[PDB]
């Protein structure tokens, strides 16, 4: 069963830091790595995510990849730094120059072996290795270029494990680098063929939700990450606790992807509320469904209603009646009936774990697979062409040995992918 | 004497787990007396783990809780071929150390579901391997079939149409029940708003007791498994009766204890207690086996059946003159403390074969079709060893099972 | 006549065949970790034709996994009029044995057929070059 994390890049590293913060807490593991959790129930699966080093330290099995040494020295100095094993840190040395080509050839191309190794040293640890999580960001250096190179090696090494990817897709209307379309497109092409689950988080949609749904003054990058990290825990770990209907990753995936061109989901979390108005009653389930199916609770910026959904999968986690669950689901399919592709009979794939996530009385992740996500690759595709046309920064790529024709490819390719997505919209 | 039991799947173990309690409780088995007689198989550890852990640890002798470590999944193909293959052996072996142990057993209660991954796949080839080693025993399966509206999967139709054609030709007798139709009862005739897979399981846990446990209690007019198959097929096709159990009444809202044979018996025929979302009110019955248990004196019974026989709104297929085997076992129903049901003194587990189930296949056939028309999730199956044959040809089969249940009405 | 004419509607045949192969149909094909035997054998025939010779399933995954998977198929040779020694091989290994037959494979997978025709064409053409 066990499974193996990978944090590439600055974002991808940062998030990591909250994520192991989360998980750890959900098994009551100290920062030192010694267990002090609440109930035995915990401990039983830990395995999934840890390794025991010597009856005390449970060390996370992760890999931390980055070319800029300043990175790693912030994470190991964090509140949960102690918990790794130093080997796990694989830095580069060079800068992560924001150039996909510099990542995906050249510099990253050097560093690869010093990763690939470690992944085998880790794989041959135990059990049946389920898969890899890869978190990383499409904007930075190491992420789109180099990290997209990485997978292609993993997917040659174990061409049968799953690959979850959390990409921090760049929010086209709230920019932060001027190469964005180069860094996005060059990777997406590679991505769409080698990974089994991609979870797109539009960075500002993430903003929004914190400033408007939860309502905080100041959304640090730190916050956001914190919120995200609940969702990728909200998928998996969760199922690694006994429930009423345990169905994870494999199941999960194979409930979702009808055609084989991968498809990307859009995560949505659920009992998320302002601090003050947390006070007003709820938590019974219709609110959770209330949440989830709203556009302002998508962590991805396309708003569903401009698409339909193809499959949707709610992984709940508390104590409750399956009838009031199954029931909701139904209603939802009738109230928003035009938002569903028809030739799927029943869309929702309910799964229901048990254990609650710490302070909450019960929570519930949503993973929706909508055609609304066409409207993301459009944006990207636009930006690209518009500047490809004038070859704007092109030389920094060209100069590393990338032809232009790759630039055609990726574009072509990726544009056609938008195409697909509509064909099964209407 | 006894008759072994097989729980397969994410689901199936849960059912077992309830039931096996009740079952034991009924004989008053100490939570430490003579060891159970069954097995539990499933590939994803997590379910079985509970049973190695929760109360009822002692109760089984480990060997018989077989588990995979590998990814079960949720899709026939895999479950049939690929993964499941590995396990089969180990399993078969156990049932032969347990088959050879017992003397003069009778058959296999399978609990498999078309939900969980394995439930379909596995079972399919398990039942195959059974049919060869024990070609003559009895193979009665309680399956959980997927409701019309509520569903919790999207491979649902696929996952059950692949199981059907094979199970037809390996099984003797299939009970069907479905979740959706069970909840209803829990609201209406039992009045709770908390159903969980753990409540419904307590329920099925009753219907099953009416076969074994109680039969293992002598009374006025005991019945037998062959007796079933005999009285319930009506042609040689592994036919699909539907089950119903009847004095389901909420304790405390049962001071209404002026409650008799006549009522509980009449209380079966209403489609309100249908037990699967098919209303037989426009089907034809064709053979019913009313098993009673508790204080029942034959006559009443044999009168209450007359009344039914004369209620007219029920139809009954022509060419059966009489179709009511009657079972009386003695032993009052027993009630689990965690349960809801009320400690009645007589109950009726009537089962019966009806041309109505034409319904139930249709809604499910339909589903399948749509999707197959797009070739929807096909690559998940293909890529596991399944063939496109197995698809087209498992439709066609079930088509011609829909023809039998159609034909078998209107014979004159 | 100036044309040799021998097996020309085989080169209109192999050609309609290569346009019968859809790129999404390749993606569906590549995803299958372990498909029926009927699927496996067709893929072996493709390694031999493309000139990657023999392959075990493990190896086939490695091949298709390449980025030139679609590219090489859609860009493939006009005529393999050069007669490789794959010519007698592809028969001794595939056309020799009836397992490799349109029906078997087709029933195997509804995705195979066009692929099966295309391979067939590269063979029925290879007979006329002798």
């Amino acid at each position: 069963r066990e499974i193996v994390h990978i944090q590439a890049g600055q974002c991808g590293n940062q998030i990591g830091a909250k994520f192991w913060e989360v998980i750890s807490d959900e098994h009551g593991i100290d920062p030192t790595g010694s267990y002090h959790g609440d109930s035995d129930l915990q401990l039983e699966r830990i395995n999934v995510y840890y390794n025991e080093a010597a009856g005390n330290k449970y060390v996370p099995r992760a890999i931390l990849v980055d070319l800029e040494p300043g990175t790693m020295d912030s994470v190991r100095s964090g509140p949960f730094g102690q918990i790794f094993r130093p080997d796990n840190f694989v830095f580069g040395q060079s800068g992560a120059g924001n150039n996909w080509a510099k990542g995906h050839y050249t510099e990253g191309a050097e560093l690869v072996d010093s990763v690939l190794d470690v992944v085998r040293k880790e794989s041959e640890s135990c059990d049946c290795l389920q898969g890899f999580q890869l978190t990383h960001s499409l904007g930075g250096g190491t992420g789109s270029g180099m990290g997209t190179l990485l997978i292609s090696k993993i997917r040659e090494e174990y061409p049968d494990r799953i690959m979850n990817t959390f990409s921090v897709v760049p929010s086209p209307k709230v920019s932060d680098t001027v190469v964005e379309p180069y860094n996005a497109t060059l990777s997406v092409h590679q991505l769409v063929e080698n990974t089994d689950e991609t979870y797109c988080i539009d960075n500002e949609a993430l903003y929004d939700i914190c400033f408007r749904t939860l309502k905080l003054t100041t959304p640090t990058y730190g916050d956001l990450n914190h919120l995200v990290s609940a969702t990728m825990s909200g998928v998996t770990t969760c199922l690694r606790f006994p429930g009423q209907l345990n169905a994870d990753l494999r199941k999960l995936a194979v409930n979702m992807v009808p055609f084989p061109r991968l498809h990307f989901f859009m995560p949505g979390f659920a009992p998320l509320t302002s601090r003050g108005s947390q006070q007003y009653r709820a938590l019974t389930v219709p609110e959770l469904t209330q949440q989830m199916f709203d556009a302002k609770n998508m962590m991805a910026a396309c708003d569903p209603r401009h698409g339909r959904y193809l499959t949707v999968a709610a992984v709940f986690r508390g104590r409750m009646s399956m009838k009031e669950v199954d029931e909701q689901m139904l209603n939802v399919q009738n109230k928003n009936s035009s938002y569903f592709v028809e030739w799927i009979p029943n869309n929702v794939k309910t799964a229901v774990c048990d254990i609650p996530p710490r302070g909450l009385k019960m929570s519930a992740t949503f993973i929706g697979n909508s055609t609304a996500i066409q409207e993301l690759f459009k944006r990207i595709s636009e930006q690209f062409t518009a500047m490809f046309r004038r070859k704007a920064f092109l030389h920094w790529y060209t100069g590393e040995g990338m032809d232009e024709m790759e630039f055609t490819e990726a574009e072509s390719n990726m544009n056609d992918l938008v195409s697909e997505y509509q064909q099964y919209q209407d | 004497r006894e008759c072994i039991s097989i729980h397969v799947g994410q689901a199936g173990v849960q059912i077992g787990n309830a039931c096996w309690e009740l079952y034991c409780l009924e004989h008053g088995i100490q939570p430490d007396g003579h060891v159970p007689r069954a097995v539990f198989v499933d590939l994803e550890p997590t379910v079985i783990d509970e049973v190695r852990t929760g109360t009822y640890r002692q109760l089984f002798h480990p060997e018989q809780l077989i588990t995979g470590k590998e990814d079960a999944a949720n899709n026939y193909a895999r479950g049939h071929y690929t993964i499941g293959k590995e396990i089969i052996d180990l399993v078969l072996d156990r049932i032969r150390k347990l088959a050879d142990q017992c003397t003069g057993l009778q058959g296999f209660s399978v609990f498999h579901s078309f939900g969980g991954g394995t439930g379909s796949g596995f079972t399919s080839l398990l039942m195959e391997r059974l049919s060869v080693d024990y070609g003559k025993k009895s193979k009665l399966e309680f399956s959980i079939y997927p409701a019309p509206q509520v569903s919790t999967a999207v491979v649902e139709p696929y996952n059950s149409i692949l199981t059907t054609h094979t199970t037809l030709e390996h099984s003797d007798c299939a009970f069907m029940v479905d979740n959706e139709a069970i909840y209803d009862i829990c609201r209406r005739n039992l009045d709770i708003e908390r159903p969980t897979y753990t409540n419904l399981n307590r329920l099925i846990g009753q219907i099953v007791s009416s076969i074994t446990a109680s039969l293992r209690f002598d009374g006025a007019l005991n019945v037998d498994l062959t007796e079933f198959q005999t009285n319930l097929v009506p042609y040689p096709r592994g036919h699909f009766p539907l089950a119903t159990y009847a004095p389901v009444i909420s304790a405390e809202k049962a001071y209404h204890e002026q409650l008799s044979v006549a009522e509980i018996t009449n209380a079966c025929f209403e489609p309100a207690n249908q037990m699967v979302k098919c209303d037989p009110r426009h089907g034809k019955y064709m053979a019913c086996c009313l098993l009673y248990r508790g204080d029942v004196v034959p006559k009443d019974v044999n009168a209450a059946i007359a009344t039914i026989k004369t209620k007219r709104t029920i139809q009954f297929v022509d060419w059966c003159p009489t179709g009511f085997k009657v079972g009386i076992n003695y032993e009052p129903p027993t009630v689990v403390p965690g349960g809801d049901l009320a400690k009645v003194q007589r109950a009726v587990c009537m089962l019966s074969n009806t041309t109505a189930i034409a319904e139930a296949w249709a809604r499910l056939d339909h589903k399948f079709d749509l999707m197959y028309a797009k070739r929807a999730f096909v690559h998940w199956y293909v890529g596991e060893g399944m063939e496109e044959g197995e698809f087209s040809e498992a439709r066609e089969d079930m088509a011609a099972l829909e023809k039998d249940y159609e034909e078998v009405g209107v014979d004159s | 006549m100036k044309s040799i004419q021998d097996c020309e509607p085989t080169i209109l045949e192999a050609q309609r065949g290569v346009k019968n192969i859809k790129k999404q149909q390749l993606t569906e094909i590549r995803s299958m970790v372990n498909p029926p035997s009927g699927v496996k054998i067709v893929m072996e025939a493709v390694c031999a034709i493309l000139g990657y010779q023999f392959s075990n399933w493990r190896d086939i995954q490695q091949f298709i996994r390449k980025d030139d998977f679609i590219h090489n198929i859609v860009h493939y040779d006009t005529t393999l009029h050069m007669k490789p020694q794959i010519r007698k091989y592809m028969e001794e290994e595939f056309l020799s044995d009836p397992n490799f037959t349109y029906e078997t494979i087709n029933r195997a997978s509804k995705a195979c057929g066009p692929l099966y025709q295309w391979v067939n064409a590269q063979i029925n053409f290879s007979k006329c070059l002798e």
